[PDB]
């Protein structure tokens, strides 16, 4: 059951590059793709992302694509960077502009072919192949054409297995990019079609929770990658461990979406602790689930308190007892009931893990499927409309060749999501 | 200032939350003649 990864834009490379250095440490595979491990238990799933070269070595399952080397020089230049295989870099002549027209249409078409080939190679040696795994950020130009592009090319290829994607969404009070809204929206547009999980993060969360919860200093892009890649490598830790209820990326799908359009989760992670206090607080499963439930520690902008719960899955790794899980399942359900769907009768799935992440007792990672997500498409469709009703600055994407049916496509079928999110919220039985 | 995530937290849990540790109770429900004579004769 092999993943294959694909790194995008300079978020993408880099976030990868932090993914990869926080494997190769809990695998215990040296920067030269040694094995150096101390337990049977890290060699009998290594092939999950590895493969094996000749003599000992690993080489890591991933694609890195950019219209311009400047970030893979740098993770080339990195401290893990000798680990990827060197023929996986596939680049271009000029920089992407933040314009999604150009990334998807001018340079997209000129490389997808070197990538498609790169991906098929690695997808086809594969003994078993589970679903592809993709980051990159939405508000970009290279990040969002290329991996929609890329995205709609493997759906093609292969309709069968699962398409995840992590994706960087803008914040609501500061932008890094003016043309935000036309990016987000057409990548929007394509990832409903095309995707079948998707999880969303905000810049603006993460700073608040380093400097509200784990009170750094001076946080850098690396804390920021080092916390996403805690995540992304424990949603699929039951891929490749044994424990007491084994799961699969295809249970966590079967289980949160109800409808194939609803297909947007809000993710967290919970054994933060702060800098000073550690002294203050055991580690126990109600203290996982408080920090699991607290909206501090969600990744995302938008508030539970103003939507409900269809579905929310959690993941736990370490040695403990189920009754505890299940009964911490319940009484947070019972508790608060108000916040929970009624038309269906349990929201939650659990999982448990035996291996937990080195120097940690426990860990859980959150998954959480809630409507309050209709309010980040209203904003940004509100942003949108105020830019195209006045051709803000629509002549690049025109000059580039779109036609501006597209744009008022991409802006129904978005409205017509949050319309959606709004009827299964005020459903009632009857 | 410092910009600050929007949501406030409102669900609570405690460790120990069954009653007695138990998922369920149930209630308690409340709760001739003769025989044959004979002996020694002459
Ligand atoms: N978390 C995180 N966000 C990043 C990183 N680099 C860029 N971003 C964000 O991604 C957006 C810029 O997209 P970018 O990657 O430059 O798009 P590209 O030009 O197509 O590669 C902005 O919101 C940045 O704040 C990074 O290393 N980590």
């Amino acid at each position: 059951r092999e993943i294959v990864c694909v790194q995008a834009g300079q978020c993408g490379n880099q976030i990868g590059s932090k993914f990869w250095e926080v494997i190769s440490d809990e695998h215990g595979v040296d920067p030269t793709g040694t094995y150096q491990g101390d337990s049977d238990l890290q060699l009998e799933r290594i092939n999950v992302y590895f493969d094996e070269a000749t003599g000992g070595r690993y080489v890591p399952r991933s694609v890195l694509i950019d219209l311009e080397p400047g970030t893979m020089d740098s993770v080339r230049a990195g401290p893990y960077g000798q680990i990827f295989r060197p023929d996986n870099f596939i680049f271009g002549q000029s920089g992407a502009g933040n314009n999604w027209a150009k990334g998807h249409y001018t340079e997209g078409a000129e490389l997808i072919d070197s990538v498609l080939d790169v991906c098929c190679k690695e997808a086809e040696s594969c003994d078993c192949l589970q679903g592809f795994q993709i980051c990159h950020s939405l508000g970009g130009g290279t990040g969002s054409g290329m991996g929609t592009l890329l995205i709609s090319k493997l759906r093609e290829q292969y309709p069968d297995r699962i398409m995840m994607t992590f994706s960087i969404i803008p914040s609501p009070k500061v932008s890094d990019t003016v043309v935000e809204p036309y990016n987000t929206t057409l990548s929007v547009h394509q990832l409903v079609e095309n995707s079948d999980e998707s999880m969303c993060i905000d810049n603006e969360a993460l700073y608040d929770i380093c400097f509200r919860t784990l009170k750094l200093t001076t946080p850098t892009f690396g804390d920021l990658n080092h916390l996403v890649s805690a995540v992304v490598s424990g949603v699929t830790c039951c891929l490749r461990f044994p424990g007491q209820l084994n799961s699969d990326l295809r249970k966590l799908a079967v289980n949160l979406v109800p409808f194939p359009r609803l297909h947007f989760f809000m993710m967290g992670f919970a054994p933060l602790t702060s800098r000073g206090s550690q002294q203050y607080r055991g580690l126990s499963v109600p203290e996982l689930t408080q920090q699991m439930f607290d909206a501090k520690n969600m990744m995302q902008a938008a508030d539970p308190r103003h939507g409900r719960y269809l579905t929310a899955s959690a993941l736990f790794r370490g040695r403990m007892s189920t009754k505890e899980v299940d009964e911490q399942m319940l009484n947070v359900q019972n508790k608060n009931s108000s916040y929970f769907i009624e038309w269906i009768p349990n929201n939650i799935k659990s999982s448990v893990c035996d291996i937990p992440p080195k120097g940690l007792k426990m860990a859980v990672t959150f998954i959480g499927n809630n409507t309050c997500i209709q309010e980040m498409f209203r904003r940004v469709g509100e942003q949108f409309t105020l830019m195209f009703r006045r051709k803000a600055f629509l002549h690049w994407y025109t000059g580039e060749g779109m036609d501006e049916m597209e744009f008022t496509e991409a802006e129904s079928n978005m409205n017509d999501l949050v319309s959606e999110y709004q009827q299964y919220q005020d459903a009632t039985i009857e | 200032q410092h910009n600050k995530h929007p949501g406030k937290t409102v669900m609570f849990t405690r460790k120990d939350p069954l009653k007695r540790g138990l998922f369920s109770s149930y209630p308690y429900i409340p709760e001739a003649g003769p025989n044959i004579k004979t002996g020694k004769v002459n």
